[PDB]
C-alpha cells in the first residue's frame, strides 16, 4: 500500500430526460336552417344547406 | 315500408345504415417509478504518540 499503489477515486453519472405532449380543440356554435334532399331507405334524411353572409368589406 | 317498428322498445340502430351517437370520454393515466441506493463509509486509524521503552522495537 505504500507510494499510493492502491489509492484510487473514480466517479461517473448517467442523466436521461425525456417528454412529450399533443392537444387539440375545437368548437362551433351557431344555428342553420338546411334542406332535405334525399330520403334514405331507413327513413333518415340527408339534408344540405349554405348561409351566405356580406357584411361590408367580405 | 319501412318494416315492423316497435312501440314500447327504445331507439336502438338495428340494421345497416342506423345512426347511434357515441359520447366520447376517454380519461387514461398510467404512472411508474423506481429507484435504488447503496452506500459503505469506513475509516480506520492507529497511533502511538509516546512508545514506551519495552515496546519501542515493536
Amino acid at each position: 500500500f505504500g507510494n499510493s499503489r492502491a489509492d484510487m477515486e473514480a466517479s461517473g453519472g448517467n442523466s436521461f430526460n425525456g417528454k412529450g405532449g399533443a392537444n387539440a380543440s375545437n368548437t362551433f356554435s351557431g344555428t342553420l336552417t338546411v334542406t332535405v334532399d334525399q330520403v334514405l331507405a331507413n327513413g333518415n334524411l340527408h339534408v344540405v344547406g349554405e348561409k351566405q353572409i356580406a357584411i361590408n368589406q367580405g | 315500408n319501412y318494416g315492423y317498428q316497435p312501440l314500447f322498445e327504445d331507439r336502438r340502430p338495428r340494421n345497416i345504415g342506423d345512426t347511434l351517437t357515441i359520447v366520447l370520454q376517454e380519461n387514461v393515466s398510467a404512472s411508474k417509478s423506481s429507484s435504488a441506493n447503496a452506500s459503505r463509509d469506513g475509516k480506520t486509524s492507529f497511533g502511538f504518540d509516546t512508545v514506551p521503552r519495552y515496546l519501542q522495537g515493536l
